[PDB]
């Protein structure tokens, strides 16, 4: 079963913080309120490598009280002043901790980008569906409504734009579970199959979640994951099918740690390889069963975030929308919030942080 | 030979020559004297010192490298660095040989002065009658902007690997003459008129004349074959300043003194001390004029440092131990005082080694549960011992220094800056002298023998302490009742009245009759090392911790968590319970730490110039006139340290490494719960707290 693997093979350290070290590590630990907000353009520090390490070398001199990718992974404070990254960002008004991202440029290289706030209907609006086409789409169904909604769809300040991996920083906390799925698949699959598929990927994974994050009401019928398809509906796609799957944390957890998701993500992995359906409505197809790179999760590594190509398949989305779900609209609308598929946003009394799982 | 009733308010010394001899020299002194209305005056007077003299005072060193201190005279403004123990000998030697030839002399108090109209030289001073002049005060606010290249103040770090900064600032101005000449100062000095000045650079463009007054006197030394003139600044309506830049004051006065010694005359000395002055620093600030303006500088109540000043003639802190007894004759003295005591008392001062055990103390671990529990203490017991033994040795050596010990016995109880003055004095001088250490060490012996002795019969058992201060558990009371306070009172009595007798028998005479202090009634008390322990009050819940280290703010929330802690550990009368208790409050620490994750300057230690500790980031060398406050702490936080004070305000750091700093203070407070544990409980169990598992990831 799962429930002997995480009986065995986890060792769950949680610490109840209360009260106002709550807020204080919620703030201190996600990015700020505003960093995933929208707004109608960017402030933020972004250049090729060396010209980073340049402008870098520039905040140095002025920051003498104390002291590339650990560096802008680093740069994090607030105190009742500017914080320290806005010797590089060059605005006053900037709020920490905030995002720092990896992008690939055309031909070769990379560039990276620190942005306290950027315009993320640039980003996802030629993905977006209006609240009236999805009121309007008339499909009981819940395979059916998202089948159809999936088919419906539709300089380094530039490359930012079309990939904009995201580095983990393990100086902060985790709310959101960024599963990377890397299905390799001998002959190719239909697309029916593989939405009936990730509704069994969700299931057996709200098992594992539960699991694992005991005083939780994670309802396995209407808890939000999201599943994100790299476009190669047909599916089209051979040799390999790259998913992306987005969890929220469970109500009162936060995950502290690169090996506790990486952990976390693990034991997904064998609660989903152990659901009969999840295998029978996939395998045939799949060669290896290897679904989840776990070594991702460290600290400095990136992922492509959804909307994004690779330097060409936008992670797009792929509504698995949840038995019995309540308000569809507002589901379909989150996979284009960025809090909802960043590793250390803010949470949408008490919180437990799950520091530890051996 | 006129004799004037006055009060002389500063003593400083002006020149120090060497007649056509090869073996003593002079010293020629500048006294501010001021009449019963106020109106100063300038006279001087003149001495000599011998060689024998000089090495007396400072612990053998030769005149002519005490006379080549006649380069003071110039634009070298800081020649005491070169050597600052011959200052405090040189200047400690003139103030002896000023009262073994003039006379009698104290500041601020009624005085005859004479002199000798054919030379104009004091000849001899004596007490008077008189309400006498009221010191009164002139207040000083002064900044300099010195311009020294932080890549010269780090060679000298280099060389001098604890050197306190104010230390290297100083000696760099020393290497450069010339960054004091270009260096923007502010002065404002008001006395009851106003004294400001800018100066973008202070050799360029109220009166100087209403703050000073400069008088010429015509003098005829002995040492000379000629009429030499002096020069001096005689303040009006103000006798002192109070105020730190060291280096703003050192430039401001040479200028003033670049400025008066212009035209041709003789020139005064210029020489200032301070713990600045040395390279490991010294604990307590002052600034000691001894030389070019004529008068103090306070550097901050403020009736403390004055009556300190007039008590000790203005050589304390400036000279040091010098003050009571030089320190070459410090050996004979110890010696002497060791053969009057009793032979009993003497085979203890030959025998004491700093680490013994004279009383059977409870062993730590250890607790004692309900009993009336007393915490006793002498005042001062080092003090005056050490008074009484410099009298009762006194023929082996004159006794001015020793009368001087004496004032500061006699006011200690009722004034603090007696007591501050002697608990910096008492340790000091035994520091010049271990013979010292040794018949301190024997008679504080004998007075833990008895007080043992008598507390056999007064109902009393000793259970720690050093005999000058100590507590024990009046194991005979009832553990109840108002008949405690009477078992206390007589056990008082009795101690003070046999160390009192005791210390008569052995011809040791105490300037103010010994005064037993109860420091406080108590009911329980747990004991975990030497110098740690914590006591309690059931009736009333009133604690005293000793023995917790307090290095910084996050040490006294810790101490206070601590005595908390314990409240509520010995309000269970198992061992479970209490871990518990203190796991809950380790926990509860780490929280409320965390929401102070941030405060740079809560998390900071204060180190020592001793105790080795985190280098100095290069950064911090062009912190400006923020070094020159660094004289004696460095108050750093942590990983890579950071010394908060040499970098200005606010500060952006990195997080601080909350991390080491609770893991530090765990240790102590897991110290502090072992002994409580091991004592009250009997378990054997070493209390650890789980940081590395629970709460080390809030600061990771």
């Amino acid at each position: 079963n799962i429930g002997e693997y995480v009986k065995h093979n986890v060792t769950p350290r949680e610490t109840v913080l209360d009260g106002d070290t709550a807020k204080a590590y919620l703030r201190a630990r996600t990015y700020a309120p505003g960093a995933l907000t929208p707004a109608p353009a960017y402030c933020g520090a972004v250049d090729s490598a060396t010209k980073m390490m340049g402008r870098l070398a520039d905040a140095e001199k002025l920051l003498v009280p104390r002291g590339r990718l650990l560096r802008l992974a680093a740069t994090e404070q607030q105190g009742p002043t500017p914080p320290a990254i806005a010797a590089l960002i060059r605005n006053a008004a900037v709020q920490t901790p905030l995002p720092v991202y990896r992008i690939s440029m055309v031909p070769t290289g990379q560039a990276f980008a620190a942005l306290a706030w950027d315009d993320w209907a640039r980003i996802t609006r030629d993905a977006r569906l209006a609240e009236a086409v999805v009121s309007a789409e008339a499909h009981p169904d819940h395979g059916a409504l998202g089948r159809r909604l999936t088919d419906r769809i539709r300089d380094a300040g530039g490359q930012m734009y079309v990939n904009r991996n995201e580095i983990f920083n393990g100086a902060l906390a985790i709310t959101n579970i960024i599963l990377d799925l890397d299905i390799a698949l001998k002959e190719p699959v239909p697309f029916r199959r593989l939405h009936e598929a990730l509704g069994h990927f969700r299931r057996g994974a709200l098992a594992a979640v539960q699991l694992l994050f005991p005083a939780a009401r994670v309802d396995p019928d209407a808890y939000p994951c999201y599943f994100f398809k790299s476009a190669c509906p047909v599916c089209s796609c051979t040799d390999k099918i790259g998913l992306r799957v987005c969890m929220p944390v469970p109500a009162p957890y936060v995950v502290h740690g690169s090996l506790t998701m990486r952990g976390v993500a693990r034991v997904i992995q064998q609660a989903v390889l152990l659901d009969r359906d999840f295998v029978e409505a996939i395998g045939s197809y799949v060669k290896n069963f290897l679904l989840i790179d776990t070594g991702v999760y460290a600290h400095g590594h990136s992922l492509r975030l959804p909307y994004f190509a690779k330097i060409c398949g936008r992670l797009l989305p792929v509504f698995v929308i949840p038995p019995a779900c309540k308000d569809v609209p507002a589901f379909v609308a989150a996979h284009a919030d960025p809090r909802r598929f960043h590793f250390h946003a803010p949470p949408t009394r008490e919180i437990r942080v799950l520091h530890s799982l051996g | 030979i006129v004799w004037v009733e006055e009060s002389v308010s500063a003593i400083t010394l002006y020149a120090v020559w060497l007649p056509p001899a090869r073996e003593y020299f002079h010293a020629l002194v500048y006294f501010v004297c001021r009449n019963a209305a106020g109106e100063g005056r300038a006279r001087f007077a003149e001495v000599s010192v011998t060689a024998t003299e000089l090495r007396d005072f400072y612990g053998s060193q030769a005149v002519v490298a005490a006379a080549r201190a006649a380069t003071t005279p110039a634009a070298s403004p800081l020649e005491p660095l070169e050597n600052p123990t011959l200052w405090r000998a040189l200047y400690a030697c003139v103030l002896a040989a000023l009262e073994r030839q003039t006379g009698p002399v104290a500041l601020f108090a009624p005085l005859r002065i004479g002199s000798d109209p054919r030379t104009g030289l004091v000849v001899k001073v004596e007490r008077a009658w008189g309400p006498p002049a009221a010191p009164r005060a002139a207040l000083l606010v002064a900044e300099a902007n010195i311009d020294i290249d932080p890549m010269a103040l780090a060679a000298r770090v280099a060389e001098h690997p604890d050197a306190r900064l104010a230390w290297a600032r100083l000696a760099a101005i020393r290497d450069t003459p010339q960054c004091a000449s270009a260096a923007s100062l502010t002065v404002n000095i008001t006395t009851g008129a106003l004294f400001a000045r800018e100066y973008q650079t202070l050799a360029f463009p109220g009166a100087f004349g209403d703050l000073v007054e400069v008088c010429e006197v015509g003098l005829r030394p002995r040492g000379h074959p000629q009429r030499v003139t002096a020069r001096v600044l005689l303040p009006r309506d103000y006798d002192y300043f109070v105020s730190f830049s060291a280096p703003a004051l050192v430039a401001l006065f040479r200028q003033w003194h670049t400025t008066v010694h212009a035209a041709p005359a003789l020139a005064p000395v210029f020489a200032f001390l301070g713990p600045e002055f040395e390279v490991r620093g010294g604990p307590v600030p002052y600034f000691a004029v001894l030389g070019f303006p004529g008068w103090p500088t306070f550097t901050v109540l403020v009736r403390g440092a004055a009556a300190a000043y007039a008590a000790l003639l203005g050589a304390w802190p400036a000279v040091g131990a010098r003050v009571v007894l030089p320190p070459r004759a410090w050996p004979g003295v110890a010696s002497a005082a060791a053969g009057c005591l009793l032979p009993a008392v003497r085979e203890a001062v030959a025998r004491w080694h700093p680490a013994t055990k004279i009383i059977q103390l409870l062993d730590p671990p250890a607790a004692v549960g309900p009993v009336w529990t007393a915490r006793f203490c002498f005042p001062g017991l080092r003090a005056q011992l050490l008074a009484a033994l410099a009298d009762l040795g006194g023929s082996g050596l004159g006794r001015t220094g020793l009368a001087r010990l004496d004032a500061l016995v006699v006011a200690a109880p009722s004034e603090p800056w007696a007591g501050a003055v002697l608990e910096r004095l008492v340790p000091d001088t035994c520091n010049a002298c271990p013979a010292l250490r040794q018949l301190l060490g024997g008679v504080m012996a004998a007075v833990c023998l008895q007080i043992e002795e008598t507390a056999s019969s007064v109902k009393f058992a000793v259970c720690g302490g050093d005999g000058g201060a100590f507590w024990g558990v009046f194991n005979v009371d009832p553990q109840d009742a108002d008949a405690a306070s009477g078992v206390i009172e007589d056990a008082r009595r009795a101690i003070e009245t046999a160390v009192g007798a005791v210390l008569r028998a052995n011809a040791v005479r105490l300037r103010h009759p010994l005064c037993l202090a109860l420091e406080g009634v108590y009911t329980h008390a747990v004991a975990w090392s030497q110098a740690g322990v914590w006591f309690w009050n059931s009736r009333d819940n009133t604690d005293h911790l000793g023995g917790f280290p307090l290095r910084g703010p996050a040490y006294t929330t810790a101490a206070g968590v601590v005595r908390d802690t314990l409240r509520r550990v010995l309000g269970l009368t198992d061992a479970l319970t209490a871990r518990g208790l203190m796991e809950d409050a380790c926990d509860r620490l780490i929280l409320d730490a965390f929401n102070k994750r941030l405060d740079a300057e809560y998390w900071s230690v204060r180190v020592s110039p001793f105790e080795a500790s985190d280098p100095l980031p290069p950064t911090a060398f062009r912190g400006g006139a923020l070094l020159d406050a660094e004289h004696y702490w460095r108050r750093v936080v942590r990983s890579v340290g950071v010394p908060v004070d040499l970098y200005p305000r606010p500060l952006v750091l990195p997080p601080v490494d909350c991390a080491h700093h609770l893991r530090e203070i765990l240790r102590e407070i897991e110290l502090v719960f072992t002994g409580v544990l091991a004592g009250v409980w009997g378990e054997g169990g070493k209390f650890v707290y789980p940081f590395d598992d629970k709460m080390s990831f809030l600061f990771a």
